[PDB]
């Protein structure tokens, strides 16, 4: 009866950057989505391929946990065939992606009234990115064709970019915690079920 | 790189920093302004100037893309108002000379006092002195003393830096490309779009006279009707031909004949609709208020406000030793922070007030997905009317009804329908010749068309021609008059309030044909009209994102000022007032004065 870590998660106290978005591989263990509990306000529960609705009783090869935080008006952009800064240039998921984006308003804790500059995305890169891509570069981008020499320039901008979160922005702009449950099915084992 | 992708790139950059620090200061400039301490006043200049260090930086390094080889107009009209430069092409000798005339004229302004002949100790600041004077005085004598004190005391003391401020602010507008000034203030309407919803600097001139041309009739019959009502009080010192003395208009100035309604009012009998002494009795409070205005626009298909908005703003005054100057003011700070600042009194003119602010917050919702330099009122006039139409709506015997505040009696007559048109037309109808008129002159000013040595000899005459009010002291040209008024001394364009105004009523004409209105456009209430709220969602999403002449076109169908929705709205009051006037001397002789 091995409990699958996701309170260390969901319920972790920071989050990865978008851009840095951290992932979880989840194994060997009994996967107890059932108390994944309705956490926080504007609550989003997205799965494609398989059925949230309490289909536990599949198993899965591997689980990874990809979990991030964007603005409110990004968590459109966490699912297949998406575009936007996010999708394009932080986290892409694919075409054919099989698993479950959870989101929820994380304004009480990833707000400050000074703003919370800890929270980053990237803006700027030349090429999107493949599904599952992680981009930590921080070259700075050549938007000119004068070479930018690696520091801040006229058409030489810094790739990445702070959400810097009051508690006070609206809506659209407060930081969403997400969770991306992406399910592996291989010619393989199988550890992952969960009663 | 192209120096479009180029400009993309940097307004990128731009639109992130920016954002930023116009929120900065945004909360900084509320939390002073909700707080009222000296503390939080560097803050709210601090903030102020590290966005105002940022947007002067940045539109230097914007010029560096050229318009000329931008396509997008998300990028050029962004591009564009980066670019414009202003003050900053003058020499620092011109701009710190230029600022110094500008903040002298505004504390001239402000500390400036007139005193008493009577009781030379009665050195009465214009707020509240001499504005309660001339909004509530019938004494001839003392109206016309705080007239003529102004324009001497602080008029004068303005003339010699109004000289140097036309100078200095033409030598900034040929540098910037403008024939003058004027023209400078006129660009805000220059849209150089294809489809022929391009709108030339000059065409405004002609639109703005031939509009005034249809108002005249209006005004006429108004002004005849004002003359008569007024003559029976001061009744030896208005001549029934003659023009009105400019002391006895209500507002220091003439700009609002909203006070001479008591002097007035058709049947003063029948009582105004105040459904204040209504909320009262239903133990209404400010926050029921704005949840019937948010109600309001629900109703039409506009969103309701944002949870941050009830959490966040301020429609009490807080108390405590929170000092905030009681304004409305509507704050689209940023980031999807909107917020009124209002200290909200249950009464219906609040009411009025919390719908008509609540309007800006929607169409400040509306286009915050356009591009930042863009989220704005299509130009300086939109934002303004959108918010009137939301008081002309709210104010209607049909809207009072539906929310219980006006009893179920179908109240109304022949008679308060020509009362409340009357007082519109004071207020709505008085304002335009006076705006137009003085608008004009300064165009003209800064045109070079009137020399100094007859600024004021130039104004009269064209207070007399145009406004048919007369000055009852002569002034010299030592006088300046027009800098007496705020935005003249504050250096503001005031066509904003002519075009608005004719803004609005296309505005609510069009709307109201929409809901499928029966009958007369002043009873109006779009409410419930998901139809109307569409097409004004359809230009208030667009913000400065496309002309005005196009914005406007999503809204009333046509490119430009069209000024028969405002006639129609007081047609009631005009075919009323040619009766009212049947007999009498509709016109004036611009020879009359009150000091023979
Ligand atoms: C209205 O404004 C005043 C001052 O502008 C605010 O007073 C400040 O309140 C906060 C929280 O209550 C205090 O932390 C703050 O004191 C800080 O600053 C001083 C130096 O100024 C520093 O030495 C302290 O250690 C502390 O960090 C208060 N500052 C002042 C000058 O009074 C008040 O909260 C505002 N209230 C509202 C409702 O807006
Ligand atoms: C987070 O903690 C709460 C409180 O114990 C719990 O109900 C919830 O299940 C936890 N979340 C996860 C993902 O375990
Ligand atoms: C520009 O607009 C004006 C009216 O605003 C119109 O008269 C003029 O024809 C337009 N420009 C051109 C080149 O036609
Ligand atoms: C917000 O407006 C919608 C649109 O009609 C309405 O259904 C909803 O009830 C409003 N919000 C609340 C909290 O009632
Ligand atoms: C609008 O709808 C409400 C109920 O939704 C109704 O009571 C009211 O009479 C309607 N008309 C107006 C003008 O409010
Ligand atoms: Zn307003």
């Amino acid at each position: 009866t091995n409990l699958c870590p996701f309170d260390e998660v969901f319920n972790a106290t920071r989050f990865a950057s978008v851009y840095a978005w951290n992932r979880k591989r989840i194994s060997n263990c009994v996967a107890d989505y059932s108390v994944l509990y309705n956490l926080a306000p504007f609550f989003t529960f997205k799965c494609y391929g398989v059925s949230p609705t309490k289909l536990n009783d599949l198993c899965f090869t591997n689980v990874y946990a990809d979990s991030f935080v964007i603005r409110g008006d990004e968590v459109r952009q966490i699912a297949p065939g998406q575009t936007g800064n996010i999708a394009d240039y932080n986290y892409k998921l694919p075409d054919d992606f099989t698993g479950c984006v959870i989101a929820w308003n994380s304004n009480k804790l990833d707000s400050k009234v000074s703003g919370n500059y800890n929270y980053l995305y990237r803006l700027f890169r030349k090429s999107n990115l493949k599904p599952f891509e992680r981009d930590i570069s921080t070259e700075i981008y050549q938007a000119g064709n004068k070479p930018c020499n690696g520091v801040a320039g006229f058409n030489c901008y810094f790739p990445l970019r702070s959400y810097s979160f009051r508690p006070t922005y609206g809506v659209g702009h407060q930081p969403y915690r997400v969770v991306v449950l992406s399910f592996e099915l291989l010619h393989a084992p199988a550890t992952v079920c969960g009663p | 790189s192209t120096t479009e992708e180029l400009a993309k790139t940097f307004l990128e950059t731009f639109n992130y920093e920016a954002q930023e620090l116009s929120y900065q200061s945004s909360v900084a400039s509320w939390n002073y302004n909700t707080n009222i301490t000296d503390e939080n006043a560097k803050n709210m200049n601090e903030a102020g100037a590290k966005w105002s260090a940022y947007y002067e930086e940045q539109s230097k390094l914007a010029q560096t893309y050229p318009l000329a080889e931008i396509q997008d107009a998300k990028i050029k009209r962004q591009l564009q108002a980066l670019q414009q430069s202003g003050s900053s092409v003058l020499s620092a000798d011109k701009s710190q000379r230029l600022n110094t005339i500008l903040n002298a004229m505004s504390t001239i302004y402000s500390t400036g006092k007139a005193c008493n002949p009577n009781n030379p100790q009665e050195c009465l600041l214009l707020e509240p002195g001499l504005d309660n004077i001339m909004e509530n005085s019938k004494d001839y004598n003392e109206r016309l003393w705080a007239w003529e004190g102004w324009r001497a005391e602080v008029g004068k003391q303005l003339r010699p830096l109004y000289e140097e401020y036309v100078a200095l602010k033409n030598e900034m507008a040929r540098a910037n490309n403008y024939e003058d000034y004027g023209d400078y203030w006129r660009g805000d309407y220059e849209e150089e779009w294809t489809g022929g919803y391009n709108y030339s600097r000059n065409q405004l001139i002609q639109d703005v006279e031939d509009t005034f041309e249809q108002i005249k009739p209006l005004y006429q019959h108004l002004h005849a009707y004002v003359r008569a009502k007024l003559m029976d009080t001061y009744p030896s010192r208005i001549s029934r031909t003659g023009c009105l003395p400019a002391h006895l208009l209500g507002d220091m100035w003439g700009r609002f004949w909203t006070n001479l309604y008591p002097l007035t009012v058709p049947f003063g009998q029948k009582p105004n609709i105040d459904v204040t002494d209504a909320m009262v009795n239903q133990n209404w409070d400010a926050r029921r208020i704005f949840k019937e205005a948010e109600k309001f626009f629900v109703s039409v298909g506009l969103p309701n406000m944002t949870q941050g908005f009830w959490e966040n703003s301020m429609l009490t005054e807080p108390g405590d030793g929170r000092k905030v100057v009681c304004h409305p003011t509507a704050w689209d700070l940023g980031k999807g922070d909107f917020r009124i600042k209002m200290c909200t009194k249950v009464t219906m003119d609040d009411f009025l007030t919390a719908h008509h602010e609540m309007g800006h917050i929607q169409y400040d919702m509306a286009y915050a997905a356009q591009p930042f330099l863009l989220r704005n009122g299509a130009n300086e006039g939109f934002h303004e009317a959108v918010g009137e139409i939301m008081s002309l709506s709210a104010a209607t015997p049909n809207h009072l009804k539906t929310i219980g505040l006006l009893s179920p009696a179908f109240s109304e007559d022949n008679e308060t329908e020509i009362n409340f048109l009357l007082k519109q037309a004071l207020t709505i109808v008085g304002t335009l010749p006076f705006t137009y008129m003085l608008e004009k002159w300064r165009w003209m000013v800064f045109k070079g068309a009137i020399p100094k040595e007859q600024w004021m000899q130039k104004w009269w005459e064209m207070k007399r021609n145009i406004v048919g009010v007369v000055e009852p002291v002569p002034h010299d040209e030592t006088y300046c008059d027009p800098a007496s008024l705020f935005h003249v001394a504050n250096d503001y364009s005031f066509i904003r309030y002519y075009t608005r105004t004719i803004y609005q009523f296309q505005f609510q004409e069009a709307l109201c044909q929409i809901a499928k209105h029966e009958g007369p456009l002043h009873k109006c209430d779009i409410s419930n009209s998901t139809e109307a709220g569409k097409k004004l969602l359809e230009m208030l999403s667009l913000g400065r994102s496309e002309p005005w002449t196009l914005a406007l076109e999503r809204v009333v169908g046509a490119k430009n000022m069209n000024v028969t929705p405002l006639l129609n709205y007081f047609e009631p009051l005009f075919t009323w007032l040619k009766e009212q006037n049947r007999n009498s001397f509709v016109g004036w002789d611009t020879d009359w004065r009150p000091y023979s």
